[PDB]
Parts: structure tokens; C-alpha cells; sequence
């Protein structure tokens, strides 16, 4: 666990459209919600690859292990059924455990992704902002609608603002 | 106050929940099902290949050609078989099919099938064809199994008859013959004249000699004697010879088979349909891209693996934690 | 100095260690064992159901009713069987039980069991009961198998005897009969008068005819002839008829069985006990909530899976790193 | 790995009672050890759920795959034993690997938990404390026994102290 | 400017790529292969033990001692067998080996093997040895199977011959005998004088009686009669007795075997070699410390597990992300 | 993911000899590349242990499940082949999934290792350096070749330099 989701960012945003991770701003001229297509798409690609891998790699033969028997060959009939059942028990346990294991990792992956996004924004601003410890950043200078975009697209330069701080 | 920008994540209106290794019932924004739970509830064609319903006949009666059964002469292939466990028709004349378990397994599903005439029914010599009230046809006329010919005395004489078959088809060929055990030495005399008749069947790898086991059986229909029907797979280039002087159900029709044992004999009392799936169960057809299924352990074809489990939800979204 | 607050973690006095994928022998504060290594070392009841010890008798002698064996008349059920591999008693009269492997498998464990009299021992006709010095009872008196009756000539005459059994029990019924092969045609004359006697056994699905195979066998006890004992499972609503004029060990006692083949025939020389476990091995009973066990691959019931492994320690606590 | 346990917090605390993670303080009036029931219980719940999942999901049939055979049916007897052995080999490998895999994740989970606790305290104090980089925080102001508790229970407010710093 | 220190990681010149669960084709600095793909392409010794090539003979002809086959008298052990599927030599005299499937399985690989003389070929009594043009030896002289002796009439008389074998070797012993079925009752008279001859074979656990099944078979070579060869494993301390008055192929040479069924009968047309591996496939020998292999599902010995997969690359290094 | 590799440290160093993780310096007297034998060897030991565990634990019997059969025992022959195939399918899926799973964890382990190294250096310097947010540290004082070594070996003391800053 990475301490972001349900951690220091204690809640989610309903009305976050077409994205898992995003930004919420407020300058003198409004608000102010947008998904981060970069980290969201990359996350979407990973989940898709994971799901496809889990399914596509099962390319073997999985129908029943059984044959036809008359009523005089009960023993061989019972062994066939027991073996089919045993193979079934192996797949049953692995299926359940894999889902538990991967759900664990999927949730933590998302936690890691928004934490990395938060760290990414913190590194941009440097001393030009106060880290409120809740996912928010208080700017020490004024920020255009254009300025907010430079933060969102990673191109924010802390030198061209350091003095109003 | 000041200008501010915040980092956050998605929240939705979902009751969707998944289990993780460390936690039960965790709210998530989105998830998918791993296990297929939906089926047609019918018998479908399997990957383009239709099955064969055996109607009112058991497999045994169907494979030897019980006159009351629908003929398998026009069949080219089958993915699996459908059989009624309480089928009224089987071996119409009191008897047993030897090693029927193996035969059932080998005929559960065949990709290339065609009936063929091994030996001409009149090329055997001076013998008559026997019909019986036990094996009446669709009309009501006395008949007998289509694949076998019951040879009896002709003009008070049963000569030593001997014919052989040469597997020239290039594929495996199923051959059927039979031995009739009369109620008494008097009946084998009435039917075959010869005292203590025999039948000798041989290939170049094995040879069997059959004699008659006279006695009264607690039979069915009209009869009280007993028939034993045997079979053998003749491989490409192999030959099987039959020699007998009585009590011999001679081979007439055999089967040319390729890619067999690929099926199943379903006994489930569900209905046949026009659908086509890649996986058939004894409960219905399954058509899904999912790799697991908890519907029926009895399944055939390109199937999801059957597992003993409730639905399994794979998380795709993130933990659904409500709005601040 | 100033006021201060610190964040830290637990350390203990443990030599407890676990292996991880990336590191061997990592100190941890706490851990649990996944594999069960403890057992009773005894034969216990399995989930409330007591087994059956065969005493000094092999399964063969027990199932046909060797007079020297303890009777199975009072048995209602068994979870598994206990057999001494070097048991002195078996088929007391020189003979073999046909297809005994299958029978052993089917009788390894049965949930519903009861002996029953198929056909009255005196309802057969004009024949006497044969006893022998080979099959003496608990007293020392000449006897024979409990489940079979050795029919011989009465008043210098062996008539054609014929009785049939009707499975009305609603469950599967095990039936046993036998053929006696005398040392010479002289002995079958002395015993059965009739030259070349036969036995015909039939249901509505199969029919077998037995003849005598005279000769001197390198036998045991007193005798030098040979017996062959056969069996068949009669399904609910089925009937089996016996007809013979000599050399016939007739059925008397059969077995009504339901839910069978659910057991095991243990041959281990350990002791039987008053304990009750959910898993029995050939080495002892296991009672644990753990899902793995490295004790014995030979196990029956609600068991932990046997694995080839030393103890496996699952870490619960954290890395035990000592105090600053 | 998260760098806390056996990392920048280079040692554990013997005499930490009824907890895995906790606090050690020192003001003018004493010391000063207490477990954090919040993060400890949550961690206990997870380990318990993990252990139970591993065990409870094995709900199949795991006794031997074998039957009874006479001495004339050796081949079928050998195939039954080989199949039972093969099924056993699958479970053997999975058991060993799962324990190795999960022990890895359990240890790292604990590492992550105390790291998240450390970060949680650091966010509380903000500029009111010096991060010594060893799990300790040097307060720039005085701290009551009451003040220490507000830090431990998350309710510490950096505004009501920022000036003595 | 100022003094500065930086933290970084390794980058290389690699096209090396691995797949992860979350991403395909990720560049890494180093990786290893899990699956063995290389083999010798030959038949090698298996863990120090050489196999046995059957030359131009099938297993059946080899195990009974077809004179045209190389003798197995000097063999001490074998890891596996090499057989040509279209081998010209087998049962030289028209016949079949009973239960040959089981025997093939039991003789696929044996750790302790030695031929031995069960019963002296002249200790039987007043009978002659029969040789035939069907079983000529390396020279061209009429002979017969090495392990069997074809007993015929001597001085117009075939006496009742009876010899027995005592398993004193301490190990399991394979015994072979046979029954000859002449073309007619005239031939059994010419060969054995006695009308309707028999053969009785017995241990203390079982007894079989054989009679002759006269008739003309569609044979090969010169002959038109038929032989049936049977076998039995005699356990330590057990004894088998043979009694006959005609039509009897008597046992001469048997086999003392320990640790058997540990092999395979390869029919692959590859070449035998001087190499030595711990895993032999029908395609070549494998020598690797890797635990997986995608070469051949048909494998024997201390092998990597066969899996249906392309090469699997385990990442060892880190993500290869190029220089700033 | 830990955000270091291909993250805030956006590229690797070719010509990093005998190591996975290392340092690049520049003072008045040169440059300046060296592997960190400590964290590199520890990482090497872990990967080695992982690889060995994966291979060494497969100590069972993995050759074919099959026997010898004649042409009259086709059914038992087919069941043997189907069972062998089924066992093969279990190993096939597990092999593929394990490699995917472990490659995921191996890559993230490396990411975590250099992130921990970066954090380790940041804790050393404290206020004596500016964190440039790209893996580099700008020293506020002068740094000997000896001084650089004290940073690399962990023994750098921020008190004996705090004043030139
Ligand atoms: C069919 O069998 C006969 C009998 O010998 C043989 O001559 C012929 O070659 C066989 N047919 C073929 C295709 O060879």
C-alpha cells in the first residue's frame, strides 16, 4: 500500500469524467476538474494487459477427463472421475487465489499511480507551493488558466514564478 | 484566499464489490466476471458439427442395426451422441454386445464416418437368411439386424462357409459378427443341422474359435436362446477371415472411421436445438470467451475449465472511497 | 533538549525464522505452520464410522464366508478395511476368486451394508450339502463357505436344479457363485454322477455357461481339485438365474450395498483405537484444521493434501530487527 | 520494499506491548511508549484475512488417488500411483512457492505500514518539527502529554503551535 | 556552478525483452531462459544405463526368442527399449502373444535382468523337440523359439508329461508357455497322437486348463495352424506346474526381474549414440539444469517438465531505459 | 511501482561498471561515476535467491504420464494421454503466469531499490543540498573527493558542513 487512496487523499471525486486520476483547481476565474489522460491511459493499458494475459494464456484443453464405461467396469470409471475431480480441484484453488492475489495488486497499483502523480506535481511546484498534506497544493503566486495547464501537462517551470512566492 | 490545485481519484455510485487476499468485500469502481454461468439449456451443434440423437434406441441396438432404429447409413460424422437411458429398443433378439464399454468410448464422437458393405450377403454360399418376430421392422415384417446376417440351413444342408475382408479403405474399419447359442442341441440341429458347430475368426495377428453354449435363458420378446455379438477394429492393410458351419451371425455392414473417441454419450433429457456452441455440457451449450465455468463438470469441446466456485470478480477499477 | 516523538516497530526474543522468495532464514516476530506432522499412530474411526478388521482372514476368505473367519452378518457399514498381508485364512478350499481386484475396490468402504439370503438353501431340489475337512469351523466340524452351498448327489441322482433371484431391495446386490473342478472325471462321477456337467448363469443382459476342467492341482490342505468363485452386481429390478446339473457352488448369502468404493484396504500393522479422526492414513489418524500434511501419501477421507515438503512457515509478524 | 523497517528506522522496540507499530515520546515529564491500535489492528485484520483465505479456499478433495488391485493388474496400478504422485507434485510446488511469495509480501506489507505511519506523523507536524531521518521528530515547541496524544490520534493541529517554532 | 552528486541506474546495449503481467516487450538489461530447447537428437544412455535396441525384431519375437533375433542372454539391465514399428521379425510361427500390452509395459525398462533355465528341456520325459521352416536360425537351419520347446510324439507315443518350477531366486520371475492349435484333428494326431489333448497350468493361487482349437488360419510363412503364447509373473516362493499330453509349447528360459516398468518403448527412427543424459525423449536426449522443456511430450527419466509454451524469459536485470 | 526508474530519474547510465545502482558526481576536480556495491550486491543476492528458489523447488517427477498399450486397449490409452495432457496444461499455465508475475515484481524491486538509495542520500545531506527532483543533488557547500565518498558510504555528517550552506 502506498498511502494515497483512502490515505492522505481521504476521498474520491464523483464527476471525474473519462479518467481514474485527475486534477481539481481554483483560481480567481473558476473551477476546475480534469482527468490526467497520461497516467490514466497508462493504467488502463496495464489493467487491459493483465486481464488479457490471465485469459489468453489459458489455451489448453479444459473439458472433462472422462470416457464411456459399462456397469462392469466400475473401478476404472471411479478412477477417471476422481482424476477429473482432482484436476478440477487444482484449477479451483488457483482460480480463487489468483483473483484474490491480483485484486490486491490492482488496488495497490491504483494507489501507487495517484501517489506518483501527487509526487510529480510536488516536484514541479517546488517552493512555489505549500503542500497541505491532503492532495492539495496552495500556490504562493497567482495562476492563470494557462498556468494550471502547465502544471497538468508537466511543463510548469518554477523559475518563472519563484519571485512572487 | 490563494490559487490552488489538487490531485484526486475517481468515485462512483457502485455497490460493486470484490474480495482481495487481505480484505473482504472491498468497494471498487469497476470489475469483471471470470466465470461463465450462462448456457443455452439445449443440445447444440459443436463447432459446426451436429450430434446424433439415438431416438428410442440404445447405442448397442443402433450400432448393430436394430430394424426398429433409424438407420445410420446416411451419417457422415458426429460431434457427440444423445441417448435415452431408458430407451425401449436395443438388442431386439436376446443377447449381449461384447466389450460394449470400449465401443461406446470409441464411438462417442467421430469426425469421419461411413457405413460400408464388407462382404456380399449372398456371396457366402448355400445358406438362407433368418428373420425373427423379435426383430420386426418399421412395417411389422419379420427381420433382423441390418449389419448382420443370420445364416441358417438351406435344403437341409449347412455347408462350411468361408469369406474374408480386406481393409482397402486406408482408414480404420469396425467389423461386427455374432454367435447364436440355441436353447438345446435339438434347436442347433433344426437350425444348422451340424452337431456341435463352430465359427473361426482370424486376422494375421489373432485368431478366435467359437463354439455353441446351448441352454435356456430368461430372455425377452419371444425367444429363449442367446446371441453374443463381437467386434474388432481392422487397421489399414489388414484382413479378417470368417469360417463357420452353423450358429454364425455373419458380418455385412461395417464402419469406416477416422478421428474417433473425440465425443461423449450424453444421456441428459434436454432438448436438441438450432444453436451452435464451442462447448457442450449435459445441461446446455456454452458460448463465451471466459476461461472458467461453474455450470457442469460434464463438458465437451473447446470449453472453459469447470471449477467448484461461486462467481469470481476481478477488480479493474480502484477502491471506491466516497467524496470528501 | 527538546520534546520529541518517534515512530517504531516491534522486536522480540525469537529464533523464529521463515524463508521468503528473495531471502533465506529471515527473523520474524511470529509465524505459523502450514503442514500437519502429528498423527495418532493408530487405526481410528473415520468421521464417526468404525472400520472393520479382518482378523486372521484375507478379504477373499472374508467375503465368501470362510468358517474360520468371523462372520460379517452383523455388519451395517464400514469406512475402511484392515487386512493382515500374511493372513493365514483365505479360500480354505483350494481355489481362486475371479476378478478379486475389482471386488476389493468396491468393498474398500461401504456406507450401507447388509447380508441377505438370496435363495433358500433347501429350495433347490433333490441335492445334498457337501462339507469338507478343508473348511472346518470354529469347533473343528467339517463345514464350507457360509455364502455358498456345495451341492452334491442325493440318492445316486443329481437332478437339473434351477433357481432365480429377484433384486427387490432397491439397491445394488452382490451375488457369489462357484464352479468346482474335480481331480478327474471319476471324481465328478462320484460327486455329481452326471458326465460332463454344466452350470448356466444368466441375467437379461448377459449369460455365462460353465463346464468342468478336470485335473490335479498342486493344492493345499487336503484337497487336490480346484474351485473358481465368480461374482456379479445385480442392479435394482434385475434378476439372475442359476441352472446346473453338477459341479456347482450355489449362492446362498449375498450383500445389499449402497455408496461403495469409498474406502481403502489398509495392510499396515498398526493398532486399532477408540479415537475418531476425519483423515486416516496407513500410519495413523490425522485431526487438524491445516490443509497440508507430509506424513503419509496413503490417506483416506477429509484429509489435508499430502505434499513432499519439510515444514512450511507462514510469516504473520514482521522482520525481527533488534533494538537500536 | 519501502525502506522503513531495517531501513531508516534501523531497529525495533522490545517492550512494545500489544502492537506491531507504535510511538516513543519524551517531553519534560517522561517516557513514553505506546502501540498505535489503529494501524496495528488494520494490519492484524489483513494478515488474518490472508491466512484464512489461503486455508479456507482449499475446500476440495485431497486424499489419495488410488484403488484396490490384485497382482495381475500391475500396469493400471502403476498408472494410478503415477497420477497420484503427479497431482501431489503440483500441490507440493505450489505450496512451497506460495509460502515464499506470501512471506515476501507480508514482510513488505509491514514495512509499508510503518512507513505510512511515519509519513502520517510528518504531515501532521509540518514545519513544527525537524525530521531527523531515523523515525524520530524533534519538536520546535513544547509538547504536553496531551499534545503527544493529539499527534498519536491524528488530531494534532499545526496552526495552534506554529508560532513557538 | 556548485558541487553535485546524483543517483542513477544501469543502462546497456540490449535488444533483450521480457513480458510482464502488466506490459508486453519490456526492455531489460539481463534475463535468463526457463525452457530447455536443445537436445542431442539421438538415443543416449539414461543416467549411466544403456538402452536395448531390438534390431529387426518386434518386442514379441524378442521376448520369446525368435531365432532370427539377437539373443537377450547376455543382457543385465536396460533403461528403455528401441523398437522399429515395421520390424520384419516377430512371432516367426503364426501365433499371438497373450496380454502383450501388459508385458510390454512391464518390460519397458528393467534395472535387474537375467535369463534363466526354469526346467531342463530333456527332463520332461519321452518326447521329441520340434523345429520348423518358419523359425529358421541365423544359419538357415530349422529351429524354434529359444524360450520354448515344441514337444511332439516320440516313438508314436505322447506320454503325460509333468514338470514344475520353484521360484527360489528371491525376485520376480517371468515364465512363458504356449499352446499349439493344429489345422485339423488329423494334424494333432500326426503330431501328438492323443485325441483332444490338454494342457493344465497351475500355481497355488490359480489354475488354467487349455484345449486345442483346430482350424485353418490365414497364416504367414509356410504354416496354417495357430499358436497362443501365455505368460505369468511368478513371485518369490511361488511354484508353477505344467501338465500336458500334447499341443504344448513348454517353458525353458524365463527372466529374473527386479525394479521393472521403469522405462519406455521408443519407436522413433533416430540414431543411437555414445552420449549420456538424464532425460531421454523420442526426439533426442536432454541434458540441462532447467526445469522446463518444450521439445517433446514423450520423455523418460529425470526430466524437465514438458509444457506447451514458447521460450519464457525471466528478468534478472532492471528496465533498460536509455541515457538522458 | 516506486516512481524512480523511468520516473523522476528519467534515464539510465551507460558506462556504469559492475553495478546496477550508483552515483555520478562533479566537484571542481572531476567526474565521477561509481556503482554502489552495497545496494547492488544485496539486489544481486535477492535475484539469485529468487531464481534458485523457482528452479530448486521443482524436485519432483516430471517425465510423461504414459504406459505401453496394444491396439485393443484404446480407451485406457486415451485416458492416460488425456491425463498427461491435463497435468501438462496445469504446469503450462503456472509457468507462464509465474514468469509474468515475477517479471513484474523484479522490475519494481529495482525501481524500489534506487528510490531507497535516492532517499538515503537525501537524508544524509538534509539542508546541505538542494533536491533537484531528477536524482541529482546540488551541494550548498564545496565537496572534496573525500567528501563525495562520505556521501557514497553513508557516513556523511551534515553538521560538519551546515554552515557553508
Ligand atoms: C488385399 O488382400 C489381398 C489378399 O492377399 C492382397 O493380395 C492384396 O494386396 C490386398 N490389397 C492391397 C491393397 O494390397
Amino acid at each position: 500500500l502506498f498511502g494515497a487512496i483512502a490515505g492522505f487523499i481521504e476521498g474520491g471525486w464523483p464527476g471525474l469524467i473519462n479518467g481514474w486520476y485527475g486534477f481539481q483547481h481554483q483560481n480567481e476565474q473558476g473551477t476546475g476538474i480534469a482527468a490526467d489522460k497520461e497516467s490514466t491511459q497508462k493504467a488502463i493499458d496495464q489493467i487491459t494487459t493483465k486481464i488479457n494475459n490471465i485469459i489468453d494464456k489459458m489455451n489448453g484443453n479444459y473439458d472433462s477427463i472422462r470416457g464411456e464405461f459399462n456397469q462392469v467396469e466400475k473401478r476404472i470409471n471411479m478412477l477417471a472421475d476422481r482424476i477429473d475431480d482432482a484436476v478440477t480441484d487444482i484449477w479451483s484453488y488457483n482460480a480463487k487465489l489468483l483473483v484474490l492475489l491480483e485484486n490486491d495488486k490492482t488496488l495497490d497499483m491504483h494507489d501507487a499511480n495517484v501517489k506518483n502523480l501527487h509526487e510529480q506535481v510536488r516536484r514541479e511546484l517546488k517552493d512555489n507551493a505549500i503542500d497541505e498534506g491532503n492532495g492539495c497544493f496552495e500556490l504562493l503566486h497567482k495562476c492563470n488558466d494557462s498556468c494550471m495547464e502547465t502544471i497538468r501537462n508537466g511543463t510548469y517551470d518554477h523559475t518563472e514564478y519563484a519571485e512572487e512566492s | 484566499i490563494q490559487d490552488r490545485i489538487c490531485v484526486g481519484y475517481l468515485s462512483t455510485n457502485s455497490s460493486e464489490r470484490v474480495d482481495t487476499l487481505l480484505e473482504n468485500g472491498v468497494p471498487v469502481t469497476s470489475s469483471i466476471d471470470l466465470i461463465e454461468t450462462n448456457h443455452t439449456g439445449t443440445y447444440c451443434s459443436l463447432n459446426g458439427v451436429s450430434p446424433v440423437h439415438l431416438g428410442d434406441c440404445s447405442f448397442e441396438g443402433w450400432i448393430v442395426g436394430n430394424p426398429a432404429c433409424t438407420s445410420n447409413f446416411g451419417i457422415r460424422e458426429w460431434s457427440y451422441l444423445i441417448e435415452d437411458p431408458a430407451a425401449p429398443h436395443g438388442l431386439c433378439y436376446p443377447g449381449e454386445l461384447n466389450n460394449n464399454g470400449e465401443l461406446r468410448h470409441l464411438f462417442s464422437g467421430i469426425r469421419s464416418f461411413s457405413r460400408t458393405e464388407l462382404i456380399p450377403p449372398t456371396s457366402w454360399g448355400e445358406v438362407l437368411d433368418g428373420t425373427t418376430s423379435a426383430c420386426r421392422d418399421n412395417t411389422g415384417t419379420n427381420s433382423f439386424y441390418r449389419n448382420l446376417v443370420w445364416f441358417i440351413k438351406k435344403n437341409n444342408r449347412y455347408p462350411v462357409i468361408s469369406k474374408t475382408y480386406n481393409n482397402t479403405t486406408g482408414r480404420d474399419v469396425l467389423v461386427l459378427w455374432g454367435i447364436h447359442h440355441p436353447v438345446s442341441v435339438d434347436e442347433t440341429k433344426t437350425l444348422y443341422v451340424n452337431s456341435d458347430p463352430y465359427t473361426l475368426v482370424s486376422t494375421k495377428s489373432w485368431s478366435e474359435k467359437y463354439k455353441l453354449e446351448t441352454g435356456v435363458r430368461p430372455g425377452y420378446n419371444g425367444q429363449r436362446s442367446w446371441m453374443k455379438i463381437y467386434w474388432s477394429l481392422i487397421h489399414p492393410g489388414e484382413m479378417i477371415t470368417f469360417e463357420s458351419n452353423g450358429g454364425f451371425l455373419a458380418p455385412r455392414y461395417g464402419y469406416i472411421i477416422e478421428e474417433y473417441g473425440k465425443g461423449r454419450i450424453f444421456q441428459s433429457r434436454i432438448r436438441m436445438s438450432r444453436c451452435n456452441t464451442k462447448c457442450q455440457t449435459s445441461v446446455g451449450g456454452i458460448n463465451t470467451n471466459r476461461t472458467f465455468q461453474n455450470i457442469d463438470k460434464n463438458a465437451l469441446g473447446d470449453c472453459p475449465k469447470y471449477i467448484k466456485s461461486g462467481q469470481l470478480k476481478l477488480a479493474t477499477g480502484l477502491r471506491n472511497v466516497p467524496a470528501i
